[PDB]
């Protein structure tokens, strides 16, 4: 024997009907199949800090959203004066 | 279709509910015996009973032959397929005189195959088995449904679906918040991408997220396609869409027209047959227009006999301007029609007469109205006396340039004088052939 | 509803219309007259159907409109579809893909059919119950068993590995009425004995039901196979030939080709595996062909495998195509000595009312005596033809005006509005300088 | 509005190379 | 008119071909990107590594190189016949692109008479 996957038809009364059942000899394979997953999360929009419109882009180096390059100097600035400042 | 071309004025036949011809309606002015013998045409191409009929247009040129056929097509409307031939274009390079008539005529036939598509759409929410408390065989878990909840803009609904479609489900990959549909006719689950809501500013995806699906789950429409044989046809002979050896060399190489063979077309025949007697398709039987039916040679000619003894063949109408010409492909064989008389003996002759000065006033004034023209009452009396010599096409071919001249002369409609100026600029036929004939020394050959 | 085939000119020949001893009745079957004809037409279709004589040519030659065509319809709808019939026009031998002798060998290689019967073994039953048991995961054998059922039994079936696919790959269910074929393990369903469950959602609406077979399981049926040399020519010609059986593009074949199956098919018949269905080759105006496909049909009808060839013409003594030379029918001599030729009568006025009646009844049509009298002597005066026509246009004329017989003002509306070839002629001849040409 | 020029060209030659690049750091 | 996004290629990560962040740049700009399975096959295909100068279309996610940017260590003494240097683009890395074009009806056809029916536009075997 094995882990296998049974597929089943049959005729029943109703003057028959056919109907078809799926047997999963462990429930691994089940699980695998049917993960049962919960529905996903609606990501939080992101908003840029220098100028409130919605986000756009993500400096990488500060993943700090933003949507303007005047936005994107000003992020930049004050990572370089953090760095400045704490060393 | 913004564009005025040389039938734009043609909306139909004029006739009253007796079939009688009114003198002035529909665009068509006089020829009155004409386009009576053209509306009983009309009445035996919707009637759909009769198969292989031909019809000869017989008159000088200039007579209406096109625009009564065009008349003909606007009568029986888009739904009836209507298709259009000169006789030169039998001449072609890659098949045969005879597999382009027999093409044409398919083409004439049509198919209109209506439908229901039913479709459940929407945003998976639910992915459930439903197990049974009973298991089959003792060991393990059996399931005897699966419950997919589908969710659109206007409603959410659930599906008890047979557990076989857990395999499609796995195939394509369905996860929740993923945007499916699934045919009730096929029991084919489809994902077709991911719901936008999911989606972030910083995602790179193009086919991926989707917009979630507006109005209800259940979907179902009637869809009616018209078709025609030679589509079926042409779609049987050269195939696209497959991945073996023979569609990639199909694709590779320049396309060609082929000769269709009569196994196919009788494959095709039982097909259409099949879908009538089912009730997906009724047939429409259409027309096929052949003008200048005299540029077509004596095996086109002798072919037309056995295309229009069949019993599948469209009505065809044949236009010919011509006298007591010589067949083409003869050597010195003259026919009334430039036709054979065997195809003579085949087809109902209707005969265009020529039009009396008022009637070239008529159809003038139509043209003018058409073209958004205003014309005063005097330059469309010169006009017509300028069409009772030259020719009609010339009165009526002088109207835009007529109107041209006086735009830039700056008047809002066309006077004698700018008709007396167009026709001093312009030559017609008879007038270039006095000066030819006058000269004929000065020019060449 | 309307069927691709409708009222056509010939759609009320059913058959020759003779007796047992071949004698024509005056009007059976749709044909009129033409007694000799018809009787010379049934003795050709008697050597056809008794299969014997190879390459046999017959013309039939006569005026316009005297009953070819007719003649041709009829003997083929009187040869049915066992046999099979090539109609062909002179015209359509003229290509651009392949020469004028490999389309008449072609036109006669689709007139001989190959037939090739055999006996297999069948299981048709009812599906009671399917059980398929496959790895969850990776390579693995699978493991099946199936239960078919008919009225009077029932079995229990181990399935193999590819059997299993076969049922896979074909969604085969509980209730599903199929058939399989043991050597090729083909499976078709035909239908549904009962319904699917109703819990079910997206199924669709369900069909009508099949009964149950009945008798034994696993039966033994006699499957026939029919192809023309044609075909077979094709398919071995090369690879895409089965696609070159549906576009044409069969260029010209190999003689070598044609040969062997010529070979092959002998050899076949002599071993009783195989036997030869000959059947007719019609040209309508063989005028057209020229003088080279005049020669090649002359040494073609000298092999065994031809087929019976029957040609029309209308034409007296004419120059014969491709050539300067004037012949009987437009035919070379050669040609002419080899072929019997069946003349044509014109019709009377009693035959042409009652070739009028017909149509009449074939189209649906009612009509009064008088107005079939008008119609008969309008049909004597122009054509045969010209009256056919003028029966559905005064049909038209009559339902316009809410009616329910045509009467001979109809047949008066009809032949006003639409001109035969003489009053078009006459119409011509007075605004002759109006048209273009002469 | 992008071709290089001969100016930019060597300029990039002769420059030395850029300073590394800094790690992301979750700010 | 089309939407695309315009910048240098910096770092393109992928781990596993299931999931990966691409990293574009201008002279004015800089954001990170999450990939999908058909982006990062598109940007495989196209061998896009970086220091390559990209456009992508939003709608079709179609990727086409415009070129590759010069550093020192890029000094090459042979180059390829579709290799070129371009400048990195500046302002917005997002970007919409207006094309306006004369085509005749002929050319339509031929485009649409095969699969690559824009060659016969040039060989004219229509
Ligand atoms: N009786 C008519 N009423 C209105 N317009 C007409 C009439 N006869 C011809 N025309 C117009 O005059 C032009 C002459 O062309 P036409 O007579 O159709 O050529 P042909 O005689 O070869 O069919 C056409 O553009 C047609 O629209
Ligand atoms: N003897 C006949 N009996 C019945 N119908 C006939 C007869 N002769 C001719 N017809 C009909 O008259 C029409 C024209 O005859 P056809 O056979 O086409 O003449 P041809 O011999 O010149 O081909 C055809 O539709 C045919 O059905
Ligand atoms: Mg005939």
């Amino acid at each position: 024997p094995g882990p296998i996957i049974t597929y089943h038809s049959v005729t029943v009364p109703l003057a028959r009907c056919s109907r078809t059942f799926i047997t999963f000899s462990d429930d691994a394979t089940f699980e695998e199949w049917f993960p049962q997953g919960r529905p996903p999360k609606v990501p939080v929009r992101e908003v840029c800090p220098v100028t409130h419109r919605p986000a756009l882009y993500r400096d990488p180096v500060t993943d700090i959203p933003y949507a303007t390059a005047r936005a994107f100097k000003i992020i930049r600035e004050a990572y370089k004066k953090y760095i400045t400042a704490h060393g | 279709t913004q564009r005025i071309a040389s039938h734009s004025h043609v909306k139909g036949l004029g006739l009253d509910e007796s079939g009688l011809a009114k003198q002035a309606a529909s665009g068509l002015v006089g020829q009155e015996n004409a386009r009576e013998a053209c509306g009983v045409i009309v009445e035996l191409i919707k009637s759909k009973k009769m198969a292989g009929r031909a019809v000869l247009l017989a008159g000088p040129p200039g007579t209406g032959k096109t625009a009564l056929a065009l008349a003909i097509a606007q009568e029986l409307g888009s739904k009836v397929p209507f298709c259009p031939m000169v006789g030169s274009e039998v001449y072609s390079t890659e098949i045969k005189k005879t597999e382009v008539l027999m093409e044409n005529f398919r083409r004439a036939i049509g198919l209109r195959i209506k439908e229901t598509k039913e479709v459940y759409e929407g945003e998976v929410t639910e992915l459930t088995p439903c197990e049974t408390e009973n298991p089959m065989g003792g060991y393990g878990k059996t399931i005897s449904h699966v419950i997919i909840g589908l969710k659109t803009a206007k409603g959410t609904k659930q599906l008890k679906l047979d557990p076989s479609i857990f395999e499609s489900l796995q195939k394509e990959r369905v996860e929740a918040g993923d945007v499916i549909y699934i045919e009730a006719n096929s029991g084919a689950v489809k994902r077709q991408g991911r719901c936008d809501t999911y989606a972030t500013e910083f995602d790179l995806e193009a086919e991926e997220y989707v917009p979630l699906p507006k109005g209800d789950v259940h979907k179902k429409k009637e869809i009616i396609q018209d078709v025609t044989l030679h589509d079926l046809d042409v779609a049987n002979a050269r195939p696209q869409g497959g991945q073996d050896i023979l569609s990639m060399m199909g694709q590779l190489m320049k396309p060609k027209k082929t000769e269709i063979t009569d196994k196919l077309r009788g494959e095709i025949n039982k097909v259409v047959n099949k879908y009538i007697d089912q009730g997906i398709a009724e047939l429409v039987p259409g027309v096929l227009f052949v003008d200048e039916v005299h540029m077509l040679d004596i095996e086109c000619f002798t072919y037309l006999h056995r295309a229009l003894e069949s019993s599948i063949a469209p009505i065809v109408i044949f236009a010919s301007n011509r006298g007591n010409c010589v067949i083409r492909g003869t050597e010195d064989i003259t026919s009334p029609h430039g036709i054979p008389l065997d195809l003579l003996d085949r087809v109902m002759i209707i005969r265009t007469m020529l039009y009396t000065p008022q009637e070239m006033k008529q159809i003038i004034k139509i043209r003018a109205q058409t073209e958004g023209i205003n014309i005063s009452e005097e330059a469309l009396n010169h006009l017509g006396e300028i069409g009772t010599k030259t020719t009609l096409r010339y009165s009526v071919q002088l109207l835009t340039p007529a109107n041209l001249l006086a735009k830039i002369n700056g008047k809002d409609s066309i006077e004698k004088e700018h008709v007396e100026e167009i026709s001093e600029l312009f030559y017609d036929a008879k007038s270039s052939a006095k000066i030819l004939a006058d000269q004929q020394d000065k020019y060449m050959k | 509803v309307t069927r691709i085939e409708r009222i056509g000119a010939h759609s009320h020949i059913r058959g020759l219309g003779l007796d047992d001893a071949l004698e024509p009745r005056q009007a059976s079957q749709g044909m009129v007259g033409q007694l000799a004809a018809r009787r010379a037409a049934g003795v050709v279709l008697e050597m056809i159907r008794e299969g014997k004589i190879a390459g046999r040519a017959v013309l039939i030659a006569g005026q316009p409109g005297t009953g070819k065509t007719a003649i041709a319809m009829g003997m083929a709808q009187a040869l049915g579809p066992d046999t099979p019939f090539t109609a062909i026009a002179g015209s359509e031998i003229f290509s651009l893909e392949m020469s004028k002798t490999e389309a008449l060998t072609q036109a006669f290689r689709r007139s001989i059919g190959v037939r090739i019967k055999e006996e297999t073994e069948i299981i048709e039953g009812e599906v009671v119950e399917i059980q398929i048991d496959r790895p969850a995961t990776g390579t693995g054998s699978k493991v099946g068993k199936l239960t078919l059922k008919t009225t009077e039994m029932e079995t229990i079936y181990d399935l193999g590995t590819k059997m299993i696919e076969s049922l896979t790959k074909d969604k085969v269910q509980a209730g599903d009425v199929i058939t399989i074929d043991k050597a090729t393990g083909k499976i078709s369903k035909l239908g549904r004995s009962f319904t699917r469950a109703r819990d079910y959602d997206a199924m669709g609406s369900q069909t009508k039901f099949v009964q149950c077979p009945d008798g034994e399981l696993q039966k033994r049926k006699e499957v026939v196979h029919t192809v023309s040399l044609h075909e077979i020519d094709v398919i071995n010609s090369r690879t895409q030939g089965f696609l070159a059986l549906f576009s044409g593009d069969t260029g010209e074949i190999k003689s070598e080709v044609r040969e062997q199956i010529n070979a092959k098919v002998a050899e076949w018949r002599e071993e009783g595996k195989a036997e030869i269905i000959p059947g007719v080759l019609f040209i309508d105006e063989v005028h057209m062909l020229d003088i080279e496909s005049f020669s090649f049909l002359n040494r073609a009808l000298e092999s065994d495998m031809a087929p019976v060839l029957i040609m029309a013409t209308n034409r007296g003594i004419t120059r014969i195509r491709g050539t300067s030379y004037q012949s009987p029918h437009g035919i070379p001599i050669d040609l002419l000595d080899r072929l019997l030729i069946v003349s044509t009568t014109p019709y009377s006025e009693k035959d042409t009312k009652q070739i009028l009646r017909i149509r009449c009844e074939e189209e649906d049509v009612e009509m009064s005596e008088d107005a079939y009298t008008v119609l008969t002597r309008i049909g004597l005066e122009t054509s045969l033809r010209y009256a056919i026509q003028l029966i559905t246009a005064a049909s038209l004329v009559c339902r316009k005006r809410k009616g329910t017989e045509v009467q001979v003002d109809d047949i008066k509306r009809v032949y006003s509005l639409f001109l035969d070839e003489s009053r078009s002629t006459q119409y011509m001849k007075e605004y002759q300088d109006a048209f273009l040409f002469n | 509005r992008h071709r290089l020029s001969r100016r930019v060209l060597l300029e990039v030659a002769t420059a030395p190379d850029p300073p590394p690049r800094p790690k992301p750091v979750k700010m």
